[PDB]
C-alpha cells in the first residue's frame, strides 16, 4: 500500500472548509482527493488525470460522495478547455492541489510498464490508450538519433553518461526490437562493466540499477511532463482565487525548480544552480524582478519526515512548494 | 565595375560651369584644373540637368520599382503627382477665400514635407544580452531618416488592407495626409520615438 505522501502537510496546508471549491490535476489513485474529502465533509472537490484508469477510479469512488467530488480526464493543458466546458473560467478555486510524478498504481501494475524491476511492455504512459497514437518509450528508443536521444537523457535524466547508454540502445534496437522494461535495462547495463549494474546509489544510499535514468528519462518525455507542467501551474492560476492556496509536490530536481521559478517569477531560462558569486558576475557585467504574484505559505521546501521517508521510500524526494496567490 | 578607380562620378550642375572665375577661391580654382586631368564616367540615364528634375522622388520612383520595371515606376510617380494636384485643387475651389490662402497646391512641395515628417529623429536595434534580447534606441544618420521615411510610405501602399485600390490613388492619400501630420505612417513615426524613449535607460547597451 501507498501512503498518500505529506498528506498531513497538504491537508493543513490548503486547510479545506466549508464554502471553499478545491481543484486536483492529478487524481491518480486518489489518496490525497480522499484525504481532502474526510477532513471537510462540506467541501467541494474538482478532479483531473491523463490515465483514464485514474478516471475511472474517481467515477468509481465518486459513489462515496454524489457531487463533493467532480471527475475528469485529461492533461494539464487540456485541463482549461475542459474546465472551461464547465463554465467555470474565473474558478475562483481555493485550492489547487497539483501532485506530480508517477502514481503508485501507474508503476505498481507492471502491464504500464513503468517499472524496470518487472516485465512489461515498454510503455511508460501516463495515458492508458485515450490517445493510441501517442508514442510510447519503446517508440522513442527505437526512432530517435544518439544525438537526439542523448539529450532525452541529459536534460531529463539528468544522466552524465548520455552517449555511452544511447549508443548501447541504437545499437541493441537494430539486432533486435526493443519492446519490453527488462530488454531496455540490459541494454543499458551493457554500455558498462557488468559490476556497474549497482554501482550508483540514490540520495537515500541505497543501491539502485544502473538505467534508473533512462526509464526517468523517457517517462518524462513520453509523457512531456515538464512542459505539461508549466501550461498545468499557469492554468491553475487563472483559475485559482485571489487568496486561494496552492500546493504542488516536486519529487525530482527538473519539476521542483519549475514550482520555484513560477511561484518566484524567475525567469526559466536562467542558469542553474546559480551560486553567490555568479550572481555578481552575472549582473557586473551588465553596469557597464517583476512583483511576485505569490506569498509562499512555508518559505523553505517541506519534505518528509525521516521516519516516514522509510515507510514510503518511493517518496522520500517529494518536496511540497505552497504558494497563495497575489 | 567596369570604371577603374581613376574614374571620378560625373557632375551634373550647369551653374557650377557658369560660375565666374572671378569668385573662385584657391582651393576651388585648383579643383576645376585638376578634372580635366581627370577621367570622368559616363553620366547615368537617371539623372540629368533638366529644370524639372528632383532627386528625392526619382529616388522614391527606385524603391517602388519592381523588377527593373522604371516606366512603370514612373507611370505611378507621375500619376500619384497628378492624383495630389487634383485633389488640391479641388479642394482649393471649394473653400473660401481666407482658407485658400492655407491650401497647397503644389504636389512637389506636399511630397517633400510629406516626407519630412515622416522621419524618424531616433531608431532602436535588436541587441542580445544573455540569450536574451533587448532593443537599444541610437540617433538615426541623415540617409537612414530619409531611406526609413520613403520606406514606411510605400510599405504603407502595398498594403493588403487596401483592396483593389490602384497605387495612384493609395500613395497620394496617404502623402496629404501624412503632409497634415495624420496618418498610419505618421503614427509609425511616433511609435518608433515612443519606444526609443521607453528604452532610455537601455542606452548604456
Ligand atoms: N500532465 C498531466 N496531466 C494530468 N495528469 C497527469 C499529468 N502528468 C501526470 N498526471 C497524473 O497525475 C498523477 C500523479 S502521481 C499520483 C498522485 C495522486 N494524488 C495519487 O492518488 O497518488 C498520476 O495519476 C499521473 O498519471
Amino acid at each position: 500500500l501507498h501512503i498518500p505522501v505529506m498528506v498531513d502537510e497538504v491537508v493543513h496546508c490548503l486547510s479545506p472548509q466549508k464554502g471553499q471549491i478545491f481543484l486536483d490535476m492529478t487524481f491518480g489513485s486518489g489518496g490525497h482527493t480522499k484525504a481532502i474529502l474526510q477532513k471537510e465533509s462540506d467541501i467541494v472537490l474538482y478532479a483531473l488525470d491523463r490515465d483514464p484508469t485514474a478516471y475511472a477510479l474517481a467515477e468509481h469512488l465518486s459513489e462515496l460522495y454524489p457531487k463533493q467530488i467532480r471527475a475528469m480526464l485529461g492533461q494539464f493543458s487540456q485541463a482549461e478547455a475542459l474546465l472551461m466546458k464547465a463554465g467555470v473560467q474565473p474558478g475562483t478555486f481555493d485550492g489547487v492541489l497539483m501532485d506530480l510524478g508517477c502514481s503508485s498504481m501507474q508503476l505498481d501494475t507492471p502491464e504500464r510498464g513503468f517499472s524496470l524491476r518487472k516485465d512489461g511492455p515498454l510503455d511508460m504512459r501516463m495515458d492508458g490508450g485515450r490517445y493510441p497514437d501517442m508514442p510510447t518509450a519503446a517508440d522513442v528508443v527505437n526512432a530517435l538519433d544518439q544525438q537526439a536521444l542523448a539529450s532525452i537523457l541529459r536534460t531529463y535524466g539528468e544522466e552524465k553518461h548520455a552517449k555511452k547508454i544511447a549508443s548501447a540502445i541504437v545499437q541493441a534496437r537494430s539486432i533486435y526490437p526493443i519492446t519490453r522494461t527488462q530488454q531496455l535495462a540490459s541494454i543499458v547495463a551493457g554500455a558498462f562493466p557488468p559490476s556497474a549494474i549497482y554501482t550508483r546509489k540514490d540520495l537515500l544510499q541505497r543501491s539502485t540499477h544502473i538505467a534508473t535514468k533512462t526509464f526517468q528519462a523517457l517517462r518524462i518525455f513520453v509523457n512531456n511532463e515538464l512542459n505539461e507542467l508549466y501550461t498545468g501551474l499557469k492554468t491553475a492560476q487563472k483559475f485559482l482565487r485571489p487568496g486561494g492556496r496552492l500546493v504542488a509536490l516536486s519529487f525530482h530536481s527538473l519539476e521542483d525548480r519549475i514550482v520555484k521559478r513560477f511561484l518566484l517569477g524567475i525567469s526559466m531560462t536562467e542558469r542553474f544552480n546559480l551560486s553567490v558569486r555568479q550572481q555578481v558576475m552575472k549582473t557586473s557585467q551588465l553596469g557597464s524582478r517583476a512583483p511576485l504574484m505569490w506569498e509562499l505559505i512555508h518559505k523553505k521546501v517541506l519534505s518528509p519526515q525521516d521516519q516516514d521517508v522509510q515507510d514510503n521510500p518511493r517518496g522520500r524526494s517529494a518536496k511540497l512548494r505552497a504558494a497563495i496567490k497575489l | 565595375s567596369r570604371y577603374s578607380p581613376e574614374f571620378k562620378d560625373p557632375l551634373i550642375d550647369k551653374e557650377y560651369y557658369r560660375k565666374p572665375v572671378e569668385e573662385l577661391t584657391e582651393e576651388e580654382k585648383y579643383v576645376r584644373e585638376l578634372k580635366k586631368t581627370q577621367l570622368i564616367k559616363a553620366a547615368p540615364a537617371g539623372k540629368t540637368s533638366s529644370v524639372f528634375e528632383d532627386p528625392v522622388i526619382s529616388k522614391f520612383t527606385n524603391m517602388m520599382m519592381i523588377g527593373g520595371n522604371k516606366v512603370l515606376a514612373r507611370s505611378l510617380m507621375i500619376q500619384t503627382l497628378e492624383a495630389v494636384k487634383r485633389k488640391q485643387f479641388e479642394k482649393y475651389h471649394a473653400a473660401s477665400a481666407e482658407e485658400q490662402a492655407t491650401i497647397e497646391r503644389n504636389p512637389y512641395t506636399i511630397f517633400h514635407q510629406a516626407l519630412k515628417n515622416c522621419e524618424p529623429m531616433i531608431g532602436l536595434v535588436p541587441i542580445l544580452k544573455g540569450g536574451r534580447f533587448y532593443q537599444v534606441p541610437v540617433p538615426l544618420p541623415d540617409r537612414r531618416r530619409r531611406f526609413l521615411a520613403m520606406k514606411w510610405m510605400i510599405t504603407e501602399c502595398r498594403d493588403k488592407k487596401h483592396q483593389r485600390t490602384l497605387m495612384p490613388e493609395k500613395l497620394s492619400h496617404k502623402l496629404l495626409e501624412a503632409f497634415h501630420n495624420q496618418g498610419p505612417v505618421i503614427k509609425r513615426k511616433h511609435d518608433l520615438h515612443k519606444m526609443a524613449e521607453a528604452n532610455r535607460a537601455l542606452a548604456h547597451y
